[PDB]
């Protein structure tokens, strides 16, 4: 399912992009894994533990 | 800045005279006033202390005759 | 001169003292601590260099002999406040001069995941590849070709 | 404030006079970054010099064979003619003869005195040498290229015909041999961090490292020429050409954020311009019924704020309405 | 809006009272960053007293945790809104759907 | 020859849209292609002439955290929908504009009382949405030129400015552009091979124009390698 819903859109079936450099400039081999995860932010603030 | 003291170890018996004889090198240069022996590098007192203790022209004995004929001399002007 | 008017320029925190700050923890090292201390590296002495974050930054290397993770692990620092004991933890309980575990003459400095595996894959040597069998007078060459 | 800083070394470590390290700080939160990795790519790719290209033996047409009077492979020549650094006039492409046998090992010495070129370590030794009749000798051929370059694009001139000349080495045009840049924290009087670069470079001895790092930043700013600013500011020249009066003269009277009663009547009055309002007195206004202290001191305090007075004397009215 | 759902943040974000549930439906009558004005279907509607609904919602104010909780409008004008529909999406909410 | 080659040139200014521009480079000669493409890149992103917005004063409201009786967004969202937007300064660098509406409506940039130098890029952006028919806002909104990206609390120097109420500030992350994507391929000449042709593609705010900005990136990149150009032992 995962498969068809990538191949729907333009992103590659591997689920799998290339990445380039930004510092350096160039290209990353073994075309990594890029997505959009949900992340959250815990309750363990810097500003409450220094 | 000081990486590495494994000569030292190797120059003294152990650590434990090691950073004693240092302690009252410091002692006897920094909250002393005395003047060094050793090209320094705008720093503290330690690393200058650990820098001559690894050099050899300050040791135990040393430090031990040196303070000796002071208080000899000292007790010589004082008359 | 006075402490009340040093203390007034320090609480104001002008751009000019940061230089007596930075001088000051030139060659005054620190201790780092871990909450649990179990074996000896526990506590650690560390030269400190003055960064932004109100975060601890440390290095790589050693927090397998700290054992704490980066999962949001909270440490404690001191100052020997003496120079006999800033000579102490220069001397005994610096970094490099704990590298043996006290438990077994194996090094405790051993390389973590990252720098391991980034070698690993450095070092495995493939069939096929750009200059495939080719023949190089120097690792400087290599660097050159490589980058 | 569109206004960057500069760096200012304070180390360029010399040691052995052919491997440098230099320092640069202070820099931006990324231009230390850009700058190292510009740098690298144009020292080790983009950087024209001098080395060797072609070598000439007497009968081993195949690197799979060897020959007697040497206690190495032809392989290890090739290594060895790989480090060569010589230095050429503004000729294009010379040839070099090393005609010489002997017993002792084969130096960079032994090439004749072609005072049109220079060879940077005389003493730089090509191959030990077998101690009894070893007699072999080459001939070299040096140009000047772009960068380093493999054999692979060679193997196409191999392709395209072969004399007696057509050899196989490649030819590390670019004269520096190693190249390193970092990045680091710098203290700024009240900034925290910033990048300080610290560049460690090693080269085959033909130049100076910092000549190395003037003539890359030199053939960089070529490059860049055609796009900085046309100029150093880029408009050395101002003027000024204004009209007397305002714009605001022109807008409605709505722009003068006032209370929605205020305004209708002073529309209902054909007053919806601002131009049209200040060439006249309020001794008329009170006239116009529900003209009161609140809109007529909200009216002469908006103008107020603009600093134009209630009550002017303009003949150019209304340009261009 | 978490992307990758569950289905479930439906429900939770409906269930706990957190958000600004919708007790009549009917049609948006006011629509403030405050005060939601709701007139009551004449179906629903009571039959004395008949009136409109009023929600207040919870401004920033300081929870058990020292945290910030609020709720924002998320209806637009004239808006139709049945029985049960969320009106004001709370904190770590959005279109009702938990979105922490 | 080999030694002294031919320099780039500007050969096209292509905007796809109104923000998003396309501009092509050639000729490069070999490995100047990645080179200059990261550069330009990274110098781009890094900082840029921004005039975005530094603070606002609202009449009504006295501080950030509160509720304004006729509105439907917090003013929290009031903020970042200011944040959003973007305007274009010739003459000078700081300007004061005033944002005065009412009636009900999705109030937009377009009902700012707009000057001669200051210039609205695009008016569509919606502020707010004035729900209540008695209800008027009215706000001041300051604008100055800067360099980079700065903090909202981090950028205080005194604590007198900050003593009027109405004064509300806000992070100004001035940034004309916001992607930068680059890449090379085959160029032209008469009797050569191997030339390779840049592009760079630039979604950006639409502010800034992308010859002016590209030029821009030259002139600080181009300084930036003066300041070493003939380096020596200076101090
Ligand atoms: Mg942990």
């Amino acid at each position: 399912e995962i498969k068809e819903l990538l191949k729907l859109g333009d992103l590659p079936t591997s689920g799998q992009i290339r990445l380039y450099d930004g510092r350096t400039g160039e290209q990353f081999e073994r075309p990594v894994t890029v997505g959009y995860m949900y992340m959250l932010k815990l309750n363990h603030l810097v500003d409450d533990k220094m | 800045a000081r990486v590495t003291v494994q000569d030292a170890v190797e120059k003294i018996g152990n650590r434990f005279d090691l950073v004693l004889v240092a302690a009252r090198r410091a002692r006897q240069m920094q909250v002393g006033g005395k003047d060094p022996l050793v090209p320094e590098e705008n720093d503290k007192t330690t690393v200058i202390a650990l820098r001559e203790i690894e050099e050899g022209l300050i040791n135990n004995q040393i430090l031990d005759v040196r303070e000796r004929q002071e208080q000899q001399e000292q007790e010589a002007a004082e008359l | 001169t006075t402490i009340k008017a040093a203390k007034k320029m320090v609480e104001r925190e002008e751009a000019v003292v940061w230089d007596i700050l930075d001088e000051v923890i030139r060659e005054h090292p620190v201790l780092l601590n871990r909450a649990p201390t179990l074996h000896r590296l526990g506590i650690q002495a560390f030269e400190p260099v003055l960064i932004e974050g109100k975060a601890i930054q440390l290095h790589p290397l050693v927090c397998a002999a700290y054992n704490a993770d980066f999962d949001g692990d909270q440490m404690a620092v001191h100052v020997p406040l003496t120079l006999e004991a800033q000579l102490e933890a220069r001397a005994l309980m610096m970094s490099t001069n704990n590298i043996l575990s006290p438990a077994n003459g194996e090094p405790i400095i051993v390389p973590s995941q990252d720098v391991v595996l980034g070698l690993y894959y450095m070092t495995r040597d493939c069939v096929n590849a750009k200059g495939e069998g080719m023949v190089l007078t120097g690792p400087k060459e290599a660097e050159r070709l490589y980058r | 404030v569109t206004e960057f800083l500069k760096p200012r070394l304070v180390d360029i470590e010399q040691v052995s006079s052919t491997h440098a390290k230099v320092t640069l700080e202070p820099l931006e939160r990324g231009f230390g970054h850009t700058l190292g990795n510009a740098l690298r790519r144009i020292l080790l790719s983009s950087m024209p010099g001098c080395a060797v290209t072609e070598v000439e033996i007497d009968g081993v047409l195949h690197e799979y064979s060897t020959k007697e009077g040497v206690q190495e492979d032809i392989l290890e020549i090739l290594l060895n003619l790989k480090g060569l650094a010589v230095r050429v006039q503004g000729k294009d492409e010379v040839i070099l003869t090393l005609n010489k046998s002997g017993i002792g090992p084969v130096t960079a010495a032994d090439i004749t005195h072609d005072g049109d070129v220079e060879i940077v370590k005389p003493q730089h030794v090509i191959c030990h040498l077998t101690d009894e009749n070893a007699s072999i000798s080459m001939r070299i051929k040096v140009q000047r290229g772009r960068g380093y370059v493999p054999a692979s694009t060679r193997i196409h001139s191999e392709e395209d015909e072969r004399p007696i000349g057509r050899l196989l080495v490649d030819a590390c045009y670019s004269p520096v041999e190693r190249i390193a840049y970092n990045v680091e924290a710098a203290r700024v009087e009240q900034r925290t961090d910033l990048d300080k670069l610290v560049i460690e470079m090693e080269t085959n001895g033909t130049i100076d490292p910092e000549e190395a790092i003037r003539r890359a930043a030199t053939i960089l700013a070529e490059q860049l020429e055609a796009f900085v600013d046309l100029r150093d500011v880029r408009q050395p020249e101002v003027k000024e050409e204004k009209p007397e009066f305002d714009p605001i003269l022109l807008r409605p009277v709505d722009d003068l954020e006032l209370t929605v009663r205020s305004a209708n009547c002073l529309k209902a009055e054909a007053i919806h311009y601002i131009g049209d309002l200040v060439q006249r007195t309020e001794v008329e206004l009170l006239k116009t019924p529900n003209l009161g202290k609140k809109s007529l001191t909200e009216i002469k305090d908006v103008l107020a704020s603009r600093g134009l007075s209630l009550g002017m004397r303009l003949e150019n009215w209304p340009p261009a309405s | 809006k978490p992307l990758v759902g569950t289905g479930m943040e439906r429900a939770v974000a409906v269930d706990s009272g957190v958000t600004a549930v919708a007790k009549r439906g009917g049609v948006v009558q006011y629509v403030d960053a405050s005060r939601i004005v709701i007139k009551v279907n004449e179906d629903e509607m009571y039959p004395g007293e008949a009136g409109i609904d009023i929600y207040n919602l919870t401004k920033y104010t300081r929870s058990n945790q020292n945290t910030c909780i609020n709720q924002m409008p998320c209806v637009s004008l004239g808006e139709p809104v049945e029985r049960g529909d969320v009106l004001a999406d709370g904190p770590s909410t959005d279109l009702g759907e938990l979105a922490l």
